[PDB]
This record gives C-alpha cells, sequence and structure tokens, in this order.
C-alpha cells in the first residue's frame, strides 16, 4: 500500500 | 499488482483510472458501478500523510483502457468529476475504517464492450461468497513489486495487471498485523507455504476485488483495495474496505445525489 | 441490477477468461 505505512 | 498477469481485452470492464489534472498524474485504481457513479478508496482522495487532499476540480478518470502508454483511440473515455463524497465516519488517523468514497461524472459515460458497470452486493452473495478459502480478483496499474534496486525499479506496467486472490480467516488477518481491523475490512492473498504468491500493491489503492457470483453468473464487487504494509511478504495479507458493510451509505449517496 | 456484471465480451458471448474457472473452482476448495 502507501510507501512505508 | 505483484505476480499478477496481463488483463485480456475486456476481462475488467469497470476499471477506472483516477488522474490528478495538473501536473497529470495516475493517482489510483477506481471502479464504475453505473454510468455516473464511480467507486473508490477514501483514502485516495483525502490523505495528507500520502500527498493526497482532493475535490473534484482536481481531478478526472479515464475509463476503458487496457494500456497505461498508449492512447486508445475510440475505446478510451475522460471524464470530470461533478463531486466526490467521502463517507462521514472514514478514519484516517487510525486504520482507514470505511476506507470509502463515490465520485460522480458530470456527464454519463456511454457504455461499450469494453466500459460496463460491475455489481454491488447484496446480503445474499455477501453471505455466501465471502468465505476463507474463496478467491477473488483485484486489477490495477500499481506497482510490480514492493522494493526497487539500482537497475531494476518498483516497476510500472503498461498493461492492466490482474490477479486471484483467496480471502483469508479474519484471525489470521488479525495476527499478521499489529494494525487494528475493523468488520468494515477483510483481508486476501496466500499464506506462506501455500506456494502461490500475489498482491496488490502502492498504486492499486481503490481499485475492485471482484468475485463471480456462480449464483447469477455476474461480477460483484465486493471490496476495494485499502491497505497493506509493504507488498507480497509472507505471513503479509492485502486489506480491502468490505463494500457490503458500507452498501447503506453508498445507497444514500446514490439516491440523495443522483444518477 | 439492470445488466451489471455480465461482460460484454465475456458473459454475453458466452466466452470465459482464462481464470475465473479457478475463482469457481475454489468454491468447493
Ligand atoms: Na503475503
Amino acid at each position: 500500500x502507501x510507501p512505508x505505512f | 499488482i505483484v505476480e499478477g498477469s496481463d488483463a485480456e481485452i475486456g476481462m475488467s470492464p469497470w476499471q477506472v483510472m483516477l488522474f490528478r489534472k495538473s501536473p497529470q498524474e495516475l493517482l489510483c485504481g477506481a471502479s464504475l458501478i453505473s454510468d455516473r457513479w464511480v467507486l473508490t478508496a477514501a483514502h485516495c482522495l483525502l490523505y495528507p500523510p500520502w500527498d493526497k487532499n482532493f475535490t473534484e476540480n482536481d481531478l478526472l478518470v479515464r475509463i476503458g483502457k487496457h494500456s497505461r502508454t498508449r492512447y486508445e483511440a475510440n475505446i478510451e473515455k475522460i471524464s470530470m468529476l461533478e463531486k466526490i463524497y467521502i463517507h462521514p465516519r472514514y478514519n484516517w488517523r487510525e486504520n482507514l475504517d470505511r476506507d470509502i468514497a463515490l465520485m460522480k461524472l458530470k456527464k454519463p459515460v456511454a457504455f461499450s464492450d469494453y466500459i460496463h458497470p460491475v455489481c454491488l452486493p447484496d446480503r445474499e452473495t455477501a453471505a455466501s461468497l465471502l468465505q476463507a478459502g474463496y478467491k477473488g480478483r483485484v486489477t490495477g496499474w500499481g506497482n510490480l513489486k514492493e522494493t526497487w534496486t539500482a537497475n531494476v525499479g518498483k516497476g510500472q506496467p503498461s498493461v492492466l495487471q490482474v490477479v486471484n486472490l483467496p480471502i483469508v480467516e479474519r484471525p489470521v488477518c488479525k495476527d499478521s498485523t499489529r494494525i487494528r481491523i475493523t468488520d468494515n475490512m477483510f483481508c486476501a492473498g496466500y499464506k506462506p507455504d501455500e506456494g502461490k504468491r500475489g498482491d496488490a500493491c502502492e498504486g492499486d489503492s481503490g481499485g475492485p476485488f471482484v468475485m463471480k457470483s456462480p449464483f447469477n453468473n455476474r461480477w460483484y464487487q465486493m471490496g476495494i483495495v485499502s491497505w497493506g504494509e509493504g507488498c507480497d511478504r509472507d505471513g503479509k495479507y492485502g486489506f480491502y474496505t468490505h463494500v457490503f458493510r458500507l452498501k447503506k451509505w453508498i445507497q444514500k449517496v446514490i439516491d440523495q445525489f443522483g444518477e | 441490477e439492470a445488466d451489471c456484471g455480465l461482460r460484454p465480451l465475456f458473459e454475453k458471448k458466452s466466452l470465459e477468461d482464462k481464470t475465473e474457472r479457478e475463482l469457481l473452482e475454489s468454491y468447493i476448495d
């Protein structure tokens, strides 16, 4: 999903 | 989409691409549920930590596309959005509960062999298909891999990607992450050593998770690509907005605002 | 429900896509 969640 | 394959032509005619107008940029996936309504994830429109915060004037959608990088003359359609609607109880400041949004097109889009709406589940469909082990299908133009190396980037496919994944038992979904999971979400993906792999990834957010009803042969949109921790990691799963559980709100919007 | 979920190039033509059978089979496994 969103980068580094 | 990680470990997926190219979509066949007209395989997912409800597929919609959500773009920011200027600077022009592909933001998320979405789906067509009628000639004037598009379904997507709330975090695609409102989510500061991911540079997301847009109203209808900041966006547009492209419908009927197969290839990201080629203009498909006489097939693809483009449309402005009259208005956007986010679930009133959408929770971004924690786990993205009720991660759903609707977008009304400024004009109805014409259906064709490549543009056609997906069905929304009713209680019977939800009760009979949302079972652990049953497979759904996720589609999008998101990244091909979570990571990059000096020579291979995360990868952006030109052709729409598709992967089939099994719904996972809720306790397994819960134990796989420290993030809290609500009844407004479900998870899917293969367990380690089931062998197969596959997952949605960065850029697939907002796209559909569909299931083909063996009862009436229609495709139903059971979920929306919502969140994950990285992509396709062993022991991790993709999370999806539980569409049927938010059906009351969806109906309200369509009934209260048109088309 | 109108004509939702029936694809013009597949269901409407009695054609199956390459992987839907895997979905159908999973309602047994
Ligand atoms: Na996984």
